């Protein structure tokens, strides 16, 4: 027994239990209810690479109760976490490209009105399908097998580059010139919703993936068999926890804000 | 309506001919169009079908490869490339507009088609081919079919064509179903295998060859056609 | 299936294509509903767009297509016809200052200022525009100058005490029409001084369109 | 002759009408059918589910093969729909995108459309071309268009905002007759099985009959305290319901020139926006503004269905001719098909 | 004023012709529909359910 391990254990059960039937629901309104719109097809997309994460995590959650053992193939080995990997990257694009849309309909909404459409939409939702299947390449090609493990430094770095940087980079600045925006115009109107939501959506973002990449970059610069490597590996099954606990709180985050969409799922029910 | 062909005339055996066709009068992109072949003495064929877009295009298992059919929607065109004729391939080509929706009339206008001199499904059976009638008396053709044309949906899918000396035929009825611009004279009866067509008073307009079609499936198949002499 | 269906089924698949792409076309449009007691304004400002039933006009300003809508010769129950017009996407109310001492010909005891107020505020407190933005046009400055210059504006609000000035009766007419609506937090009111340059109206128009474009994608987003 | 004379002239004839008929009002419909068996609980499946309209649906006919149906929706454009292999067959480009209004002729042959726009379209379906073109345009209204209905080949009557009714010829293109009676803006008509005469209900809690050859008026009935917005002839020719925004339908007979019953509930307080009756007239279904669609019994008065499928509130209702089955529109864009 | 006479004029002959049709009793007239209702339930599909095999809209 350890500690680390019944709280990522807790927090995975959590995660799962909150994410799946609301994941569920969400998606289900969104496909058979609403109408086909473009951010209808960023929730869409988004729901299920929710979906799909929260039915990955069962198989995390039996492998932590195995207690690092893992009787079966290297195929699954090599599948199920390159398939937790896509997930988590196609989740992450997603909201990378939701941010710099809500960024474009404010800074060029004329363009937008006269190009943004759904054939747009799913073009750019399929390269970035594209890039986190390239993206998860590496996961599935270095993986080996009683211990389910790789046996590296330049993956971190652009794991760091393109999921965590620019991502990140790119959704605080979208946020603040929307703030700016909508606090300097010729009809700016008095509020604080806009610039509270943006914050706690960005402190979600950073709460969720910061510990995540900490620990992989401390992972390269720290000796596994000294205590201090010991206690890094530990509490990394704490941090891919709360990095997967983002796949449940990006739903209530992102589609039901919409009163339209509130509405809808109350309807629904 | 008019459809104007071009492109007949005499050609080598083993050459290539562009049949071109111009349609007027009505909208090109509405309606599919079907390529009917009519040898010398002889009955109708079908030959290929294109619908609306390109976005479904049949031949015959006879000419599956050598023959490539095409449509221009801006120009309102219809062209026609074949290629390896044979000795058997002269004949006369005419094409025919087609439309298929709850009470329509598909092949109600044809063309009037241009020659061309070289050098397991079901098919329609005719057990008569010339019946002479004398101006007076009533006509009724009967036909026999291999297989029961009456689809679970109930519509029967029998086409009656009249085709004159000299003119193009005239399509009479397209489903007991009457079609337009001709008479209340001609009737159909029959069950789903035999099929009866009836005239009620026969004129001196009425005279030519009767041809039945079936439309149960794509390739279709002309029957031998009865003649009536007056 | 026989053939017959399926070219059935191919022309179906034809025509909610067509549908979808007239769709997408029809879309990028911006729809404008013009509304006005009497004929204060709707002339002029139908001149300066384009340079029996409803009438419709179409063009493009800033690679911005406008859907013009009129109901001023609609002389029937509004009540029974105005939810058609629930999905509009700005609705100008144009009303003339001048008529502040103005009164209808119907009535000589009712003025035209007043009956232009009700009809606002009538419009703002319907059920079917409650996230329809409301721009509101004020035509005639020079005439009101001249009217304000030879009789007080006290004639028609009593409850008016200031100064006979062109900037502070604007301001108090903008206050006033914009307390009666109701809906501050949702409904936001557009007010511009309309002029003989119809470059500056539209481009006010194009301004206001892209404001309430913008408004609209942060709300359906679920960030404003 | 004085103003107030012909005011109190017109007192008077109001105040012996209604003496007349509280006089001969020997029984009621509720009592008299109260020993005939009820009619109990109706449940209903979608079995086609109509999908394509980017825009709030607005009306919709059947026709006489009970299988082909029109629609018209903000989106300005008709649709042909077909019940059985629920495809379109016509797709009619219209040039006013505000229609709330369409008909369909009995012979398949033609199809009206109008709406805000006082000028009402007829279109021809069965052209030699093969596509749908504009066959006239009918002008001289000065309100927007109610409904319209057809009675043949050539003639077809229809209600404007303004508080007249008219009946065009289609060979001639102009009015052939007028109906200037009503007081309101008209809103609902409803043609008669014998085609002879037509019931047009208007805003101002009234519904008149007329006759398509002798002209004027036959009886008047203001049984309704609000805008009277839907109207449907009985099949037996001798009644016809009427449906208004006080969430209440109510039969009214022609030869009795009384209201029989009330259909009305506590919990039901929105507006009616279509009624109609089945082959039988059995059953009254009625669409109501709460997203529901009520299914009353016509000699019982009771709740007998309830139809919650729709989203949106529901606009257009239509029975098949042969009572197979019934559609409803709503401005959810989405026609449902209920049996 | 001459309009408005002769409107309330029209108005007047109109509810006196009305006036002037024939009434029946209800009771016969509900009867009358009631029997209709009768004879006709047996040819409504809506008010008796049909079978899937006579039903055109059963998938
Ligand atoms: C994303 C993810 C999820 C994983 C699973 C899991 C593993 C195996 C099996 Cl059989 C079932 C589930 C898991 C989820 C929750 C918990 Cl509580 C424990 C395990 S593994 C994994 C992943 O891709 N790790 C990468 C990089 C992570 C390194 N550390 C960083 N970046 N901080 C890698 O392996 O290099």
């Amino acid at each position: 027994n350890e500690p680390p391990v019944i709280l990522s254990m807790v927090i995975l059960s959590l995660t799962f239990l909150l994410g799946l039937p609301g994941n569920g629901l969400v998606l289900w309104v969104a496909g058979l209810k609403m109408q086909r719109t473009v951010n209808t097809i960023w929730f869409l997309h988004l729901t299920l690479a929710d979906l799909l994460c929260c039915l990955s995590l069962p198989f995390s959650l039996a492998h932590l109760a195995l207690q690092g053992q893992w009787p079966y193939g290297r195929f699954l080995c090599k599948l199920i976490p390159s398939i937790i990997v896509l997930n988590m990257f196609a989740s992450v694009f997603l909201l990378t490209a939701i941010s710099l849309d809500r960024c474009l309909v404010v800074f060029k909404p004329i363009w937008c009105q006269n190009h943004r459409n759904v054939g747009m939409a799913c073009s750019i939702c399929g390269c970035i399908w594209v890039v986190a299947f390239v993206m998860c390449i590496p996961v599935f090609v270095y993986r080996e097998i009683n211990r389910c493990g790789y046996k590296l430094v330049a993956i971190t770095i652009t794991r760091l580059v393109v999921g965590f940087l620019l991502p990140s980079v790119i959704m605080i600045a979208c946020y603040s010139f929307i703030v700016f925006r909508m606090q300097r115009g010729r009809f700016a109107k008095s509020q604080s919703k806009t610039f509270r939501v943006a914050v706690v959506v960005v402190a979600v973002f950073l709460v969720c993936w910061t510990p995540y990449h900490i620990f992989g970059v401390l992972s390269l610069l720290t000796d596994p068999e000294t205590p201090l490597g010991k206690t890094l590996m530990s509490w990394d099954h704490v941090c891919i926890a709360l990095a997967s606990a983002n796949s449940c709180f990006n739903p209530f985050l992102y589609a039901l804000l919409g009163k339209d969409f509130r509405k809808k799922a109350r309807q629904s029910i | 309506v008019q459809l104007v062909e071009s492109g007949g005339g005499l050609v080598q055996p083993g050459g290539s001919r562009k049949l071109s066709c111009s349609a007027s009068g009505f909208a090109f992109s509405s309606f599919g169009m079907h390529w009917v072949r009519q040898a010398p003495e002889k009955g109708l064929e079908w030959v290929a079908y294109i619908s609306s877009g390109s976005g479904t295009i049949y031949y015959a298992d006879t000419v599956k490869g050598r023959f490539t059919i095409s449509r221009d929607d801006p120009k309102n065109t219809l062209f026609l490339q074949m290629t390896s004729l044979r000795s058997e391939d002269t004949a006369m080509y005419y094409c025919v507009r087609s439309i298929y929706y709850y009470g329509s009339s598909p092949f109600d206008f044809w063309g009037q088609g241009t020659t061309l001199t070289v050098s397991a499904d079901i098919v329609m059976t005719q057990a008569t081919s010339s019946v002479p009638v004398t101006p007076g008396e009533s006509v009724s053709i009967s036909c026999r079919s291999s297989k029961s044309l009456l689809h679970s949906n109930g519509n029967t899918y029998l086409y009656w064509f009249l085709q004159r000396p000299g003119q193009s035929p005239q399509l009479l009825i397209y489903r007991s179903n009457l079609a337009s611009g001709v008479p209340d004279r001609f009737s159909g009866s029959g069950s789903g295998t035999a099929f009866t067509l009836t005239i009620s008073r026969l004129e001196a307009e009425d005279v030519g060859v009767y041809y039945c079609m079936q439309h149960l499936e794509y390739p279709l198949t002309f029957g031998a056609g009865t003649k009536l002499e007056l | 299936l026989s053939a017959e269906d399926k070219a059935a089924v191919e022309r179906s698949k034809m025509i909610d294509r067509n549908l979808r792409e007239d769709g997408e076309k029809a879309a990028r449009e911006v729809k404008l509903l013009l509304l006005g007691a009497g004929e204060s304004g709707k002339s002029t400002i139908v001149k300066q767009m384009k340079i029996t039933g409803i009438v419709e006009t179409h063009f493009t300003f800033k690679d911005l297509h406008f859907k013009m809508f009129d109901v001023g010769a609609q002389r029937s129950e509004r009540k029974k016809w105005i939810h058609c017009f629930e999905g509009v996407t700005a609705i100008i109310f144009c009303v003339a200052l001048s008529d502040y001492d103005l009164v209808l010909a119907e009535d000589e005891e009712m003025n035209r200022m007043h009956e232009s107020m009700k009809l606002f505020d009538s419009i703002c407190n319907n059920k079917w525009f409650t996230d329809t933005s409301i721009i509101l046009f004020l035509n005639k400055k020079d005439l009101f100058e001249e009217k304000i210059k030879k009789s007080p504006l006290t004639i028609c609000y009593p409850e008016y005490a200031g100064s006979n000035t062109y900037e502070e009766a604007a301001a108090y007419i903008q206050c006033q029409f914009e307390d009666l609506n109701k809906r501050k937090d949702t409904k936001e009111i557009y007010t511009h001084f309309t002029c003989s340059t119809d470059t500056k109206n539209v481009q006010f128009v194009f301004d206001a369109v892209t404001d309430v474009i913008i408004k609209n994608n942060l709300k359906d987003c679920g960030l404003f | 002759s004085e103003l107030d004379q012909l005011r109190q002239e017109a007192e008077q004839l109001k105040n012996q009408i209604r003496d007349a008929r509280k006089a001969c009002a020997d029984a009621t419909l509720s009592q008299i059918t109260n020993n005939i068996d009820p009619v109990g609980r109706i449940q209903m499946r979608t079995r086609r589910t109509l999908r394509g309209h980017l825009a709030k649906i607005y009306a919709m006919h059947w026709g006489t093969d009970s299988r082909l149906l029109v629609s018209a929706s903000q989106d300005g454009k008709l649709i042909i729909w077909d019940s059985y292999t629920t495809n379109k067959v016509h797709a009619i480009p219209l040039r006013s995108s505000w229609v709330m209004t369409c008909a369909y002729a009995p012979s398949g042959n033609y199809v009206a459309c109008g709406g805000l726009d006082n000028i009402c379209s007829i279109y021809n379906l069965k052209t030699r071309e093969g596509n749908v073109r504009v066959s006239r345009e009918l002008a001289g209204h000065t309100g927007y268009l109610s409904c319209c209905r057809f009675l043949d080949d050539n003639q077809i009557v229809t209600s404007s905002g303004d508080t007249t009714c008219a009946l065009w010829d289609i060979e001639t293109g102009q009015q052939t007759t007028t109906f200037t009676g009503h007081t309101g803006d008209v809103m609902s008509l409803s043609l008669a099985p014998d085609t002879r005469l037509f019931v047009s209900g208007a805003c101002d809690a009234s519904a008149k009959l007329w006759d398509v050859r002798e002209g004027m008026c036959r009886q008047t009935f203001t049984g309704h305290e609000s805008d009277i917005n839907a109207i449907c002839f009985f099949p037996n020719g001798n009644a016809f319901a009427t449906g208004s925004d006080d969430a209440t339908c109510r039969l009214f007979d022609l030869r009795a020139d009384q209201e029989l019953m009330t259909y009305s509930h506590d919990n039901i307080i929105c507006g009616i926006t279509s009624v109609s009756f089945s082959k039988s007239g059995r059953l009254l279904l009625a669409g109501y503004d709460d997203f529901n669609c009520n299914v009353w019994d016509a000699l019982k008065a009771d709740r007998a269905g309830v139809l919650a499928g729709h989203d949106n509130r529901v606009s257009c209702l239509g029975v098949t001719d042969d009572g197979m089955a019934v559609a409803t529109g709503s401005w959810d864009s989405f026609l449902k098909i209920w049996n | 004023n001459t309009a408005s006479i002769a409107q309330a004029r029209k108005l007047v002959e109109q509810l006196k012709m009305e006036a002037n049709i024939d009434r029946i009793k209800v009771s016969k007239a509900a009867a009358d529909l009631m029997a209709y209702c009768e004879a006709h339930a047996k040819e409504d599909p809506l008010l008796t359910p049909v079978p899937a095999s006579e039903n055109p809209f059963r998938e």
